[PDB]
């Protein structure tokens, strides 16, 4: 395994021998992608590169197949063809049939190992809250008064000890997204400067609490207290309130009550401030 | 808190973080990644004493030879100048951070509690090729004649088709020794035609076709080699060997005659001087049959 | 040669005429930080129009300077005669080539050869690196370097300190004393921009029984700000132990009368220099 | 102890210097070096003939200079304000100040460097008879063709013996040719062939100019060929008096060339071949 390398056609830059099938296995260390690019391409031209060809296979799938006479169009770049993959290994197979109509000099290519930016390069991000990329790997981080769970990937809230002073921050139910603990009352407190208003956002889909009885009274409940004002109790699958909520208060108490049985996924939210 | 020559990434915090920071404090921590790397960094939490123009408290981050940022305030508040999460990249391998705080953190005249900051820094690889300072590089020669390559940490160089890399791994010579030709027809041209030919060369352009054919050499225009009317080919020579024996040492301005060899093996030997003014030569070689 | 002042390089068998069919390359090497000067005393070779037959090829620092042949006096030849051939680096490559026949185009000929004398010389490192170009970092000096034989050493402008690398200089500007009756005090390199990152204590200590009169001159240019006065740069003035004003801006401060025999002007700069600075006349009176 | 470079500053540089001082510095470089002493800063109490305060440059017994006053460099491309060059390996600098300073004077800042003496050119008297060679730190002499340097290492002298000619076809000329021949010398050249051959000497009628004979016709300077019993010469005057082709009828030949103290001329040149 290397961080860089050179691959030339047999007998470069002379004419290549006929009836050949040569293979190269590219390998870089863990957590690196590969950039493979061709500085020279002059191969026997056939439709679907039937007679002679140079082949790029990653794992089981054919990333490319090249043939023909071609030189770089950009005068600012020597690259003629190129490929980028999120994998740590590649395979290149050059094969030629028993005849050449003209003289074909083959090909000259090079590969380099690139860091995978695990946060951005994929659509799936392997961190619940915050992602940190570094050359050769990644690791996760969390928002105010959150503690990272054993799996090194997802973060979690504690039910007590937390006074929130950040202007923009997150709050979740304990164990989230795992089910919330039974027979507990979790109160989280936000305390801002007097001139600000706490505005609470939580996604309509990020809320699933034990449903109410037939009469509509929540058996498990979540409620926001702002002095005299009060929002809730909220329960059921799906947040019934609007996704953006104004409390009109600089200090807010969020209370979460559960009984002995009948638990569910739970909820998550993020808050910011607005002047008065 | 992690300044060290051999380290990928690291953490730099305000003092006592997360506990609020003490007044009357100024500390400079310098990040150092190894040679050939840039320093990227961002702030997760940021909560400082705000001030119009950051007179009171501030974080001063400075690059190679320039202060990029001096910033203060809280993550969200518009009281001025928070980085929040923005990228701060260096050019070289060193990033100087400083944290300053005066005696009074308690404004309006009642106590206030300010936590600090969480700086995360990544190393990155720099593109040595793309720098492009074409002149003002005599001590190093960090740019290559034909092409260099950008990879993590270092960089290595390579030459255009038909050239050899010489010891310095920055410049290239011509190989032009075992230039083979076995195909039926073909074209042979002096290196980099019709531009001037390199000097100090010993070329053996060898043609070896299947026995039972005869070769037909047709020189094209232009044909330009340093000659002299008194004695021909003193500086540059283009000798032609056919069937083992020399058949003509050519140089000049008008092209040599179209040659018919009666041979299946020719060798064009090319000897150059130590200067290149003239352009060169190009030829089509074709094959005919016998009974 | 690792270490040599001077030397002789001759044609083979010199003075006896040189043998035909011969080509030899001799390379002169003076030590590091020297140039190679050389000239020819005697020069007698086989002449040829364009030096096809025989020649001396002298080349320095990846460039062939000369390829010369013929006799000291004779035309139709390219002789150096006595001309100076200096290298830039410390190496000079010489070569001598000769075909099989030097005795045909007339009839028999007897050609002696050549006497090359070479001196070493010192190179001017300063004028080499600082004459043109070079914005990237190079090992060149900040205020002034010195050219002497072999090596080079560096020094700083009046009132500056040389830092360890012996290439760059900061300002000292800490114990700047003034004990004379009258005098002038000016920020470093006035009215050019003042250096950044300074802690200056311009101390005036006159004979007791006098009072000091500080008169600021124009121009007076320090980075100021309309919101808060002196955030980046400050010019504090201490008199008789106590502060008497922290100044910055564009109009000069008022002429100050101290009633003191001991004043200290403290100068704090930021990390950039746009503004020019300040200058003052200090005079003494009696009490 | 001798150095190649050095720095000299006024006491307490760059502050005001003390009064009533007389400080001295002794500059010293190794043998055969001159000295270049130059001043980068000059601000000294100004007096006529630098009476009150002064900085003084003395080489041996003689005053090479005396500086005082306020002065800065006029050329913006050079920091040098005053300078001196001397052919000696040692110098003396004496700075003296009287008991008062009316204004504040920062003193002076100067530097010295050792330079090679080019013994050939730097003096009017050249210590070599024929050719002079300078090198960094000394000199040595050299000579023209077939001259040998005399014991005194300075003056050269001609030899014209020790060379035995065995070639069948060869050349001989007078020393320094075509420059004038040396005075008070006897030059004998010897040719030795196989028994069966004859030395035949050719020399062009125009390639011969030797001091003419007296009124009576006796050559004051002469050239003569000795072949066993036969003898050709003495020859002298402008133009070779003999035929352009001379047959000696001998396989061994001695050519003798006699000159007196004064009355020299261009000289002669010849080429010889053999005949069975
Ligand atoms: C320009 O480039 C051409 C490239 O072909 C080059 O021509 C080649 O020159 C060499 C010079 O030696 C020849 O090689 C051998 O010559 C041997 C001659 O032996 C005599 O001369 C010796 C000195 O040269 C001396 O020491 C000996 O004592 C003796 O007096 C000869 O024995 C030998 O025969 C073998 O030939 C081939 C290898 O060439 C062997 O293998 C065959 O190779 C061909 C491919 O060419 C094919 O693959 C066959 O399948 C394979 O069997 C074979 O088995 C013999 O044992 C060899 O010939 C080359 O012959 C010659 N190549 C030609 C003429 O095509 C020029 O010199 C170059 N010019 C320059 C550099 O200026
Ligand atoms: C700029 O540079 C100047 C000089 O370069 C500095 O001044 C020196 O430092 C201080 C401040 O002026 C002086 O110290 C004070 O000295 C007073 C008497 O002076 C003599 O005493 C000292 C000690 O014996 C001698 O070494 C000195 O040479 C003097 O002869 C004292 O009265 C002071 O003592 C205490 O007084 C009362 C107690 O009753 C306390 O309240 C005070 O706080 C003080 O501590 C004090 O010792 C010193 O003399 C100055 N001159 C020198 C050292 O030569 C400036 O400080 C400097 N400024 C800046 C901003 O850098
Ligand atoms: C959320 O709540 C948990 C409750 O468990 C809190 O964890 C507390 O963490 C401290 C560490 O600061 C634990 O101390 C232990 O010390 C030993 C000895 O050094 C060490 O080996 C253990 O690994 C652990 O750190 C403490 O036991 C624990 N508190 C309780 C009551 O169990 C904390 O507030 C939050 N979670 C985490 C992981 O910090
Ligand atoms: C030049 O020709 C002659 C004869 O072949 C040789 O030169 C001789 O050179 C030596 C010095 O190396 C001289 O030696 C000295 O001779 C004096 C005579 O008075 C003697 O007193 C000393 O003790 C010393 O031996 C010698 O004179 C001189 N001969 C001459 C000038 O006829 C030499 O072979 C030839 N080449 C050179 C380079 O001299
Ligand atoms: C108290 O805070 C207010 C904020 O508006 C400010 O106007 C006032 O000056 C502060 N009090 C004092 C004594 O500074
Ligand atoms: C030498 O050759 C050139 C040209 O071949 C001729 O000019 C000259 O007369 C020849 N003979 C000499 C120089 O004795
Ligand atoms: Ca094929
Ligand atoms: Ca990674
Ligand atoms: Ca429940
Ligand atoms: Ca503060
Ligand atoms: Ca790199
Ligand atoms: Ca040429
Ligand atoms: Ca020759
Ligand atoms: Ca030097
Ligand atoms: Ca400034
Ligand atoms: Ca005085
Ligand atoms: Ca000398
Ligand atoms: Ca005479
Ligand atoms: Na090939
Ligand atoms: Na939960
Ligand atoms: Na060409
Ligand atoms: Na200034
Ligand atoms: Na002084
Ligand atoms: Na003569």
């Amino acid at each position: 395994p290397t961080m860089y390398g050179e691959i030339l056609s047999p007998n470069y830059p002379q004419a290549y021998p006929s009836e050949v099938e040569k293979s190269w296995d590219i390998e870089v260390p863990e957590g690196y992608g590969i950039h493979l690019y061709f500085t020279h391409l002059d191969i026997e031209l056939s439709e679907n590169c039937a007679y002679d060809s140079v082949q790029i296979i990653s794992g089981d799938t054919e990333e490319g197949r090249l043939c023909g006479q071609r030189s770089s169009n950009n005068p600012h770049s020597p690259i003629v063809e190129e490929f980028q993959v999120p994998y740590n290994k590649l395979q290149v197979i050059f094969k030629s049939d028993f005849s050449n109509e003209e003289r074909f000099t083959g090909f000259a290519a090079y590969y380099v190992a690139t860091d995978i930016n695990e946060c951005t390069d994929f659509v799936d991000v392997p961190c619940s809250h915050f992602c940190n990329n570094f050359i050769g790997g990644y690791f996760c981080s969390c928002p105010p008064e959150y503690f990272l769970h054993d799996d090194m990937k997802n973060c979690g809230v504690n039910c007590s000890g937390d006074v929130f002073t950040a202007l923009i921050g997150e709050i979740a139910s304990p164990n989230y997204p795992k089910p919330y603990p039974e027979n507990s009352r979790c109160e989280y407190q936000i305390r801002l400067e007097k001139g600000f208003q706490v505005v609470v956002t939580l996604r309509r889909e990020d809320f699933d609490v034990e449903a109410a009885d037939s009469a509509g009274n929540c058996l498990d409940s979540l409620v926001f207290v702002a002095g005299d004002r009060q929002f809730g109790p909220y329960c059921g699958h799906g947040f019934p309130g609007p996704l953006n909520i104004e409390t009109k208060s600089n200090a807010l108490d969020i209370i979460f009550q559960t009984d002995l049985t009948g638990q569910k996924k739970g909820w998550k939210l993020r808050y910011h401030g607005d002047p008065m | 808190s992690i300044p060290i020559p051999q380290k990928l990434f690291g953490e730099v915090t305000s003092p006592l973080f997360p506990k609020p920071y003490p007044n009357n404090f100024e500390t400079t921590t310098v990040i150092t990644v190894p040679t050939g790397y840039r320093v990227k960094l961002v702030f997760q939490q940021f909560d400082l004493e705000p001030s119009e123009g950051c007179f009171y408290d501030y974080v001063k981050i400075s690059a190679d030879k320039k202060s990029l940022g001096r910033f203060c305030g809280q993550l969200g508040s518009p009281l001025g100048n928070p980085p929040g999460k923005k990228e701060f990249m260096s050019q070289g391998n060193k990033m100087l951070l400083t944290f300053h705080t005066d005696f009074s953190n308690e404004e309006n005249g009642t106590i206030m509690f300010y936590k600090g900051f969480l700086a995360y820094y990544q190393a990155v690889d720099l593109d040595e090729c793309a720098s492009r300072s074409k002149s003002g590089e005599e001590d190093p020669q960090p740019q290559c004649q034909h092409l260099c390559h950008n990879y993590v940490g270092g960089y290595f160089c390579s030459c255009r088709p038909g050239y050899e890399l010489q010891e310095d791994t920055h410049s290239c010579q011509a190989e032009c020794s075992s230039e083979l030709y076995t195909e039926a027809s073909g074209y042979i041209s002096s290196l980099e035609y019709p531009r001037s030919y390199p000097p100090d060369l010993r070329c053996n352009y060898s043609i070896r076709v299947e026995r039972g054919l005869t070769l037909h050499l047709k020189f094209l225009e232009p044909f330009d080699i340093d000659d002299h009317q008194q004695v021909h080919c003193p500086y540059d020579q283009l000798q032609i060997y056919a069937n083992g024996k020399n058949i003509g040492e050519f140089c000049g301005k008008q092209r040599p005659p179209d040659l018919d060899t009666s041979s299946n093996a020719v060798d064009l030997l090319f000897f150059t001087d130590e200067s290149g003014d003239s352009r060169g030569w190009k030829l089509r070689y074709t094959t005919e049959i016998i009974k």
